Formats: structure tokens, C-alpha cells, sequence
């Protein structure tokens, strides 16, 4: 199956804006993933790593986004920050796997990169499994801000700012989450 | 938290000063000025916001001047007119962003004095 | 002294919920001991606390220990600029 485009797509969506793919209808050989050999992270939930390519499900998901180190802990569920959530909420009963592995050779230079940009003000945090991609000007206090900026309106979206000589601990890491459904539907994907 | 400038002054000239910090997360927090006249409560100067702005108080807007350096992670803050009506203590706080609240000041500077 | 203080600050024209209560001490810079109302910093052990809205926001202090001498400030957030007091 496909797996190989998902996990090397050249460009990778921004945080805000989790970039997902549905699977289905296909032959599953997970082993193949296992061609990078580095992984910061690799975890499962719900079902053991090696026997993954055993099993049959509905249909799959891959959500794929980059993070920073210190935030990869934030992507397990029943966690709190602010990525787990503003960005990317996991319910409780999540069955399926984590991976993150570094990606400071291909995602940082030395001017500075401002392509990647994750949430910072909402007013209540998001539901799990939900998504929300629309900028405006964050307003805070009774005055209306009337869509500019000042004293209390702000940009809800901040850049990550990353340099090659950053520390171990923001040097930006690619992550995909891997979501298993089986349901009344045939199980086709085996 | 660090801090520095000009400390004696003479009237109708301008001032410079800068406040350093010794981390590494310069980058998701407000950074505020705070003016102190000798022994008479508390003045707010400006404020500068996560991605590279400035908020100024409208008394002082026109003379007031804030800036940012990323780079060697600084904040300069600038007067254009001095006189002996500003003699006075400056302090650099510094605020949190939450979600939904900001922790407004939750750290000072030591400051420093100006004529 | 000695068992009991309470204060209390007040606002002329427009209501509002955020104010921010700071002390300070003779020279050393002053500190944040509680913002947005009852919401309490995690540095307050002597239960320095105060609740109220609409105008007329209290400050109230259980016991003063040995270490309660200081020049305690308001301060608000929105009606821009801030003002002290
Ligand atoms: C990813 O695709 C590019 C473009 O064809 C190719 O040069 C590269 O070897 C591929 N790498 C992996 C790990 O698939």
C-alpha cells in the first residue's frame, strides 16, 4: 500500500493543520516503515508492534504533521499542553501508533524558517479527533476589536522559530499517528 | 534577568535602555516596560508582543520606542526626549500566554535608574 | 496587625473583572501575588487571597507572619493603559 509517498512526502503540514490521508482496500505491510532507521519515538497503543500486519480493520488513517521535541510527549491520550489541546486531541479509547523521528537536516536553516506555525489563543479546547483552521484576530477583554490588532487583539498562530544550532530540544521532529477502525463493513484492509 | 544603559543624563537629549534575558524560549512571551517614579506608585511605558510588535501607552506614544533583537534575544527601549520630569526607575516584567488569559507580569527585572 | 488586614480597591468609570494584586518590599522589585481575581499564583502560601467582582474588589489576608510588611498595588488589564494604585 502506499505507505511510502505518506512517509516521504518532501513538504509536511503544519500543526494547526494536520495533514490527513485515508487508507482502504489494500494490502497492509507495515514492515516497510521500518526502512528509517532512526526513531526518536515509537510507540503503539491497543496493539502489539509485531503483530501488526496479522490483523485485518475497516479502514486506516494517517495524520502526519512536525512538532518540537519537547512537545512529542503532548501526542498520547488523556494529556494536556498546548498542542494536546489547541492542535491534536486523542480520545482515551485510541487504537493505533505513534511515530516521531528528528528532522533537523531537512527542516531548519540558518536564516530562520517561519513556514510552520502552531495555535496559541482559543477560547475552549478542542474535541477530540477535531480540526479548526481559521485565523483571526484573537480578541481579549470586553472591547471589540473590530478585526485589528493592539492592546488586547492578537494573532492566534505562532512561528516556530528554527536554526540549525538550536538545542536537541527544538530542533523540529516529523510525526505521524497511524488510526485503526474495524466496523460493520467488510474488514478489507489485511 | 539583565539589564543596562544610561545612567546620568542631561535634559533634552534621549535615552537607550536594554533588558537581556539568559533563556532560550525568547520567543512566546510579552515583554513589558515599567516606569517608577522615586517613591510614587507604578507606571506602565509599553508592551511588545510575541511575534515582533509594540503596544505604547498614549501619553508617551510618539516619544516611546521598543524593539526586539532575536538574534542575541533583547529588548531596547528608546527615549527621544529626557528631561528631569522622567527621573525615574525602570523595570522589565514579563508575561505568560495561557490559553484564554495571559499572566499578566509574573516576573521583574532589578531595573535601573535614570535622571 | 498582628491577626487580621483586609483592603479593598475601587474603579470610577466602566466595570470590569481583571485586576492583579502585586506586593513589594523596601528595595527589591515587586512580585505578583494574585492575578485575575481568586486565581492564585503557585508562590502564596499565607493564603493571600481576595474574591470579588463589580468595582469593589477586596484583598484579605488570614494571618500575618513575620515576613507581611510590604506596600500592596492593584493594577488592571483592559481600559487601556493600565493604571495602578
Ligand atoms: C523519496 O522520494 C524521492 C523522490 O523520488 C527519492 O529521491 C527518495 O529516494 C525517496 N526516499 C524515500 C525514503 O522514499
Amino acid at each position: 500500500c502506499p505507505f511510502h509517498e505518506v512517509f516521504n512526502a518532501t513538504t509536511f503540514a503544519s500543526v494547526y493543520a494536520w495533514n490527513r490521508k485515508r487508507i482502504s482496500n489494500c494490502v497492509a505491510d507495515y514492515s516497510v516503515i521500518y526502512n528509517f532507521a532512526p526513531f526518536f519515538a515509537f510507540k503503539c497503543y491497543g496493539v502489539s508492534p509485531t503483530k501488526l500486519n496479522d490483523l485485518c480493520f475497516t479502514n486506516v488513517y494517517a495524520d502526519s504533521f512536525v512538532i518540537r521535541g519537547n512537545e512529542v510527549s503532548q501526542i498520547a491520550p488523556g494529556q494536556t499542553g498546548n498542542i494536546a489541546d489547541y492542535n491534536y486531541k486523542l480520545p482515551d479509547d485510541f487504537t493505533g501508533c505513534v511515530i516521531a523521528w528528528n528532522s533537523n537536516k531537512l527542516d531548519s536553516k540558518p536564516s530562520g524558517n517561519y513556514n510552520y506555525l502552531y495555535r496559541l489563543f482559543r477560547k475552549s479546547k478542542l474535541k477530540p479527533f477535531e480540526r479548526d483552521i481559521s485565523t483571526e484576530i484573537y480578541q481579549a477583554g470586553n472591547k471589540p476589536c473590530n478585526g485589528v490588532a493592539g492592546s488586547n487583539c492578537y494573532s492566534p498562530l505562532q512561528s516556530y522559530g528554527f536554526r540549525p544550532t538550536y538545542g536537541v530540544g527544538h530542533q523540529p521532529y516529523r510525526v505521524v499517528v497511524l488510526s485503526f477502525e474495524l466496523l460493520h463493513a467488510p474488514a478489507t484492509v489485511c | 534577568i539583565q539589564q543596562w544603559g544610561a545612567g546620568l543624563l542631561k535634559p533634552s537629549e534621549t535615552l537607550s535602555l536594554t533588558c537581556a534575558v539568559y533563556d532560550e524560549s525568547f520567543s512566546d512571551y510579552f515583554w513589558t516596560w515599567i516606569r517608577q517614579s522615586p517613591g510614587m506608585g507604578l507606571e506602565w511605558i509599553g508592551e511588545v508582543t510575541h511575534t515582533g510588535s509594540a503596544n505604547y501607552n498614549p501619553s508617551l506614544m510618539s516619544r516611546v520606542t521598543m524593539s526586539r533583537d532575536t538574534s542575541k534575544n533583547q529588548i531596547s527601549l528608546k527615549l527621544t526626549s529626557v528631561t528631569a520630569a522622567d527621573t525615574a526607575v525602570y523595570y522589565c516584567a514579563r508575561d505568560s500566554p495561557l490559553g484564554s488569559i495571559i499572566k499578566r507580569g509574573d516576573y521583574w527585572g532589578q531595573g535601573t535608574l535614570v535622571t | 496587625v498582628g491577626d487580621r488586614v483586609t483592603v479593598t480597591c475601587q474603579a470610577s468609570q466602566g466595570i470590569t473583572n481583571y485586576v492583579n494584586w502585586y506586593q513589594q518590599k523596601p528595595g527589591k522589585a515587586p512580585k505578583l501575588l494574585i492575578y485575575h481575581a481568586s486565581h492564585l499564583e503557585t508562590g502564596v502560601p499565607s493564603r493571600f487571597s481576595g474574591s470579588g467582582s463589580g468595582t469593589d474588589f477586596t484583598f484579605t489576608i488570614s494571618s500575618l507572619q513575620p515576613e507581611d510588611f510590604a506596600t500592596y498595588y492593584c493594577q488592571q488589564f483592559d481600559h487601556l493603559p493600565p493604571t495602578f494604585g
